[PDB]
């Protein structure tokens, strides 16, 4: 189930995941692709922020979703 | 945004906070300076305070959640919701606003976790915690165990409610709600220690039964960083409540302590108690537990001075000895043995004090019947004595109390058993001995040589059947006396059988009277080093003596009795023993060869150790430092005993790991460890200067520790120690980029390590465009270019030429490379051409600069190399007999085997002529029958000297000619290869470093063996979630497939799975994140048996669906690995 | 065999079911016996929820286990 991330700069990046990942992977599935690391990010999802120890299936998020990103100023 | 929040209609306020929400969330306190807080929060309070419209209400705890993620300023207002937060706590109408407030607060609890227990909150949201879900409970939990830290000892009573809330908490298996139920007990007992009253009540009889059942747990609920605090914790209740000591007595501590340290309690009393690795924390931990149930000591007496060491009450423990004299006898007869065991491997400076001081209270407060039955299994008698004649202060005190006490209530035993352990002689020594912290030392020197003239005076002024026996046998092995053969005889009676004591050995002067027996270079003895030496063997080998060697082989039989005789002198080592462990604490030149057919002579390497001073890299002074180059002699004689005889088999006496000191090695690896010695680099020098000197006193994996630790810069060495013990927390390097093809690969190989071995960084290697980047191509090269130099067209390596699958896709094969025994390199005449030369030493100069670069980036190279390349490697290649020919060419020794019976048999009929040399025929063949010439049998090209080829080989000089294969296959026709590869290895990384290892241990260094694959390993370290349990259906039955793959499927699903073919340092422990098992999500309307389990390897998952049966799994793990 | 179910006000039904019986069959039960629709039925049970696909015996049930019983509203 391909999705996008979204960031600040509307630089949206693409993701090849499961239903069945959860958020610290796609936290870190975007590690890959820019250097901020998995304790500076916020997955928002239309307004929610996403926990890090769900899966995507519990969030009923699905194909084509574009989520977001804010950089969590450490 | 602010006025929609204070808008009349209900549905204006729900569209407006969702607009409040995503200003605050998308933003950031960057972007969001100057949002006035100061209303928004009596707003959104407003906003919650309408419980009738869920909606209303649940982005407004949403909209407070995400304010302090937006501005952190602004936490110090969110604390006025705190009473609103736990009104939909105390009162839940919505549970998404339930579980939203949880989260609210468990970001509040860091800054103000007073607040909410000043308001009550710590039993509010425990209250419907069986309600919520994962995510909420860890975040309530992590509620209380911030609001159990804070507490003023009066406000006992918001706990008090909760208390058997948080004690059945302990039984719950979420692992970050276990770990956040202890943090809340151990940060009470922290706060209520000054208070027996309120201590008792924390402790119920169910606090001390959960987590005394948690520990016993395998595999551990909690952390290693966490069973320090619940056993910590047990320490600051039983020292201020020792009702609380006598009940954990009573609830049965001793087979919780005995689990945890002796291994499995398997019912038998071990003699060998197996320990638990623990950490040099664990350990000063569970034995101030141990240390805490045993009566306090008194502060007058002999004990007068514990005032002065630590200068750097109606007991009912004291009333349950006498209370339930059979409770102190199940604490004592059964937890004695672990301070025993624990006290004596371990090399802490400070919990070498806390396991002594326990051995005080349990001896003081015993009786008299209860120690004669404890210590009947246990030497302390010598053991005390290396406690006696220490250079610490509190280890010889601690000494002379025990030797105080034990002959108060037991002189009948030991006075017996302080004379023959030397226990007499060293108070002795203290006592005639003459010569604020700069006050204190002499005061106790002045405390001990009192003490000891005290007790000198009072029990040994008053006056050896073994010493007569072991002074007198020590002087028939002077060096101008004749002894015979009996002067052995003896001491192989005396040290097997009869028990010696480790003070009669030192103290005969035996140790100096059998390196001085043993390393004697001159005429003026009575008996030469030849027959001394043989008559040596003949009593801890059972060789024959000088003049009675056999037609046959020598044939060992059993080593046993200098395998007793290394033991008592390693005993011997180990209580001698005082290197110190600095831990930073925390509390034209004519070719006789090529015109005649001169071999240089086998150069014995006994030589060099049988020598009687140490050698000159040994520069540390030692009180046992004759006993190590005792060993290094025995050593070498346990190893190298074949050159003095001729027909010995190549057949160590004692395997090396037997020589391992279990002392010693425990004593560095606690040295390993410490980090301001790397990163400093001042590693004590006893242990590097033994380690190359005295490798065989180490296992395989401290020496392996060692090397890379020594040998390296600031930087390489941290990396290994964090690759091992991952609990510390990497330093700046580099890694330049190369590029390298899959087809062109061997000729790049050779362009890439041309001009990157200079530097000290690590190597890159990375795929000419592909996506696969990282630790997967650079541990795929070494295993490519290793299946690259195994080719036959290389002309490298002997052995024979077998086409093998080629998985890697080069279906060609070219014809790979196979040896059974090993690949050893090729031999070179002087009739080969110098073209073919040059090329073949430009491989060994790469093969030299590969396996050099092998180990200075941890990678590893799968050659399977024969055992006498290793000796080439070490610098051991004069000595390489015709058991070294057997790891080569195991067709050629048969016949060389075959060809020196009859060369034994020359000799053997010469002594006593020319008709007998033409009747030797072998099977009936003489040695024209073979018809062999000066060429090396299967390699005729090669002649031995020159013109040796038109020479047949005859009977008058075939003793030449066996010299000459020998010398040409094993040393002189490899030798223009190896003169470059051990040149290619040294133009980085000298060949010196590798003299800590071994022949046959360098395999290891750079192949491995792989690792642990059965389900118990596996169980503790995969962590199966987000639908999956340790009992569930698939991960039954994948654990039980991960256990019956062979060792290359192995290497396909950590391909798959976790990116890389092998396992990194340690099994699966050190995978970083671990294993997460996850259920892959589908939909209804289809059937899991036909899908592929696809996974993350950045952060290694396995999206495993769950198929229906143990065989369909089996097989679509292999479709789904091999499809990269 | 027989389970117990809990709820936000406290009052404890007692269904009736095997180690079988999925979710949706049993979350039905309590629309059968409380009329409660199961758009919005969280089932807890040992802090980990109930997803839709699984049954008892992949749960690990036991005799008269205690779980419980939440209401969401639309969210997820």
């Amino acid at each position: 189930m391909q999705i996008f991330v979204k960031t600040l700069t509307g630089k949206t990046i693409t993701l090849e995941v499961e239903p069945s990942d959860t958020i610290e992977n796609v936290k870190a599935c975007i590690q890959d692709k820019e250097g901020i690391p998995p304790d500076q990010q916020r997955l928002i999802f239309a307004g929610k922020q996403l926990e890090d120890g769900r899966t995507l299936s519990d969030y009923n998020i699905q194909k084509e979703s574009t989520l977001h990103l804010v950089l969590r100023l450490r | 945004l602010l006025q929609g929040l204070q808008a009349s209609d209900e549905s204006q306020q729900l569209q407006a906070v969702i607009e409040m929400c995503q200003l605050l969330v998308m933003g950031n306190e960057e972007t969001l300076g100057g949002f006035p807080v100061k209303s928004v929060v009596p707003a959104l309070i407003t906003l919650l305070q309408m419980e009738h419209n869920f909606d209303i209400m649940n982005h407004a705890c949403r909209a407070l959640t995400y304010m302090m993620e937006a501005l952190p300023r602004s936490s110090a207002v969110v604390v006025d919701a705190i009473p609103v937060f736990l009104e939909k706590l105390q009162v839940i109408q919505c549970i998404d606003v339930a579980e939203q407030a949880l989260t609210a607060l468990e970001m509040l609890s860091r800054r103000h976790s007073k607040a909410i227990l000043q308001a009550g909150g710590l039993a509010d949201c425990l209250l419907y915690l069986e309600f919520f879900s994962i995510n909420a409970q860890r975040n309530a939990l992590a509620i209380a165990a911030n609001c159990c830290q804070s507490i003023t000892p009066d406000e006992f009573h918001f706990v008090a409610d909760s208390l058997p809330l948080l004690t059945q908490r302990l039984t719950h298996q979420d692992k970050k709600s276990v770990e956040s139920t202890c943090l809340c007990f151990a940060r009470l007992v922290d706060n209520f220690q000054h208070e027996e009253n309120l201590l008792q009540q924390v402790a119920s009889k169910d606090l001390l039964t959960n987590v005394q059942q948690l520990l016993v747990v395998t595999p551990p609920i909690l952390s290693s960083g966490m069973f320090i605090m619940v056993v910590r914790m047990f320490s600051l209740m039983c020292s201020n409540c020792p009702t609380l000591a006598v009940q954990l007595m009573k609830q049965n501590i001793a087979e919780t302590l005995h689990f945890l340290l002796c291994g499995a309690s398997n019912g038998s009393c071990q003699e060998q108690i197996d320990l638990v690795p623990r950490s040099p924390q664990e350990l000063y931990e569970l034995t101030s537990l141990i240390c805490e149930l045993m009566p306090c000591l008194p502060k007058e007496g002999i004990f007068a001075v514990d005032t002065m060491l630590k200068k750097g009450k109606d007991d009912a423990r004291a009333q349950l000895m006498k209370e339930d004299p059979e409770l102190a006898k199940s604490f004592i007869k059964t937890l004695f043995g672990v301070l025993y065991e624990v006290y004596s491997s371990s090399a802490g400076p400070a919990v070498r004090h806390k396991c002594l001081r326990a051995i005080l209270r349990i001896i003081y407060f015993a009786d008299a019947e209860l120690l004669k039955d404890v210590l009947k299994n246990h030497a302390v008698s010598s053991h005390i004595a290396s406690m006696l004649s220490s250079q610490d202060l509190k280890i010889v005190v601690g000494a002379l109390q025990m030797a105080e006490i034990l002959m108060q209530k037991l002189p009948d035993i030991f006075s017996v058993y302080f004379r023959r352990e030397g226990v007499m002689h060293q108070v002795k020594h203290l006592a005639e001995s003459e010569s604020t912290i700069s006050n204190n030392r002499e005061k106790i020197k002045g405390w001990i040589k009192e003490q000891a003239h005290k007790f000198v005076e009072r029990y040994f002024s008053s006056e050896l059947n073994v010493l007569q026996r072991l002074c007198a046998a020590t002087e028939q092995l002077n060096l101008q006396v004749d002894g015979g053969a009996e002067c052995l005889v003896e001491i192989r009676s005396i040290v097997s059988e009869s028990d010696v004591s480790s003070f009669e050995i030192q103290h005969s002067g035996f140790v100096k009277q059998l390196l001085l027996y043993l390393t004697s270079k001159s005429e003026k003895d009575a008996v030469s080093r030849e027959i001394r030496l043989k008559r040596f063997l003949h009593v801890f080998f059972s060789s024959p003596l000088p003049g009675e060697e056999p037609i046959g082989r020598v044939e060992p039989v059993g080593n046993a009795p200098l395998l007793a005789l290394v033991h008592k002198m390693n005993n011997c080592l180990s209580q001698m023993e005082q290197f110190p462990v600095k831990v930073h604490d925390f509390p034209k030149k004519h070719d006789e060869l090529w015109h005649d057919g001169v071999c240089p002579s086998v150069s014995n390497p006994l030589e060099v150790y049988l020598i009687p001073t140490p050698p000159e890299n040994i520069t540390f002074e030692d009180p046992s430092l004759d006993v190590i180059l005792l060993l290094r002699v025995l050593h070498a004689i346990s190893r190298y005993w074949y050159y003095l005889y001729d027909n010995a088999m190549c057949k160590e006496i004692i395997p090396t790991s037997e020589f391992i000191n279990s002392k010693l090695t425990a004593k560095a690896n606690r040295q390993l460890q410490d980090p301001l010695v790397i990163m400093t680099g001042n590693i004590p020098t006893w242990l590097t200067e033994l380690g190359k000197t005295c490798p065989f006193f180490f296992p395989f994996d401290t020496r392996q520790m060692l090397f890379y630790v020594t040998a390296f810069d600031r930087d390489r060495a941290m990396q290994r120690l964090l690759d091992t013990n991952p609990e510390i927390n990497a330093p700046r390097l580099d890694r330049k980029k190369r590029t390298v093809n899959r087809e062109e690969l061997l000729k790049q190989a050779e362009s890439v390590m041309q001009d990157l071995g200079s530097s000290r960084a690590m190597l890159e290697i990375q795929y000419e465009n592909e996506v696969g980047t990282g630790l997967g191509p650079t541990l795929e090269f070494y295993a490519l270019v290793s299946q690259e130099l195994q080719r036959a067209d290389l002309g490298l390596w002997r052995g024979e030429e077998v086409t093998l699958s080629n998985p890697k896709g080069s279906q060609e094969g070219t014809k790979y490379i196979q040896n059974l025994q090993g690949l050893f390199a090729l031999p070179f005449g002087r009739t080969a051409k110098p073209a073919h030369i040059a090329k073949v030493k430009m491989k060994f100069r790469f093969l030299g600069k590969l396996m050099a670069k092998a180990i200075m980036d941890f990678r590893l190279v799968d050659l399977p190399l024969g055992l006498p390349f290793y000796k080439w490697m070490l610098r051991q290649e004069t000595s390489l007999t015709s058991h070294d020919l057997f790891d080569i060419d195991p067709v050629v020794a048969r016949s060389v085997y075959h060809l020196e019976d009859i060369v034994r048999q020359k000799k053997r009929l010469e002594q006593d002529l020319q008709y007998a040399l033409e009747t030797l025929t072998m099977n009936g063949c003489s040695v024209e029958d073979l018809g062999l010439d000066f060429t090396l049998p299967g390699f005729p090209n090669i002649e031995l000297k020159k013109g040796g080829k038109d020479i047949p080989v005859t009977i008058h000089n075939l003793e030449e000619y066996l010299r000459l294969v020998i010398f040409w296959a094993l040393n002189e026709g490899v030798s223009r290869q190896f003169d470059s590869f051990r040149d290619g290895f040294e133009s980085v990384f000298p060949l010196s470093h590798l003299q800590y290892f071994y022949p046959e241990e360098l395999d290891q260094l750079l192949c491995g063996s792989a690792d642990t694959w059965d389900a118990k390993t596996l169980m503790e370290c995969c962590r199966p979630d987000h639908g999956y349990t340790h009992d569930s259906r698939a991960v039954k039955f994948l654990f039980e497939i991960l256990s019956s793959f062979d060792n290359e499927q192995q290497r396909l699903f950590l391909q798959f799975v976790t990116g890389s073919p092998r396992l990194p340092v340690g099994g699966f422990r050190s995978l970083n994140p671990p294993l997460t098992i996850v259920r892959k999500t589908f939909e209804s309307t289809e059937n899991p048996d036909d899908f592929l389990p696809s996974v993350m390897t950045c952060v290694n998952y396995l999206k495993l669906p769950d198929y229906s049966s143990i065989e369909i799994m089996r097989e679509k793990l292999l479709i789904a690995a091999r499809e990269g």
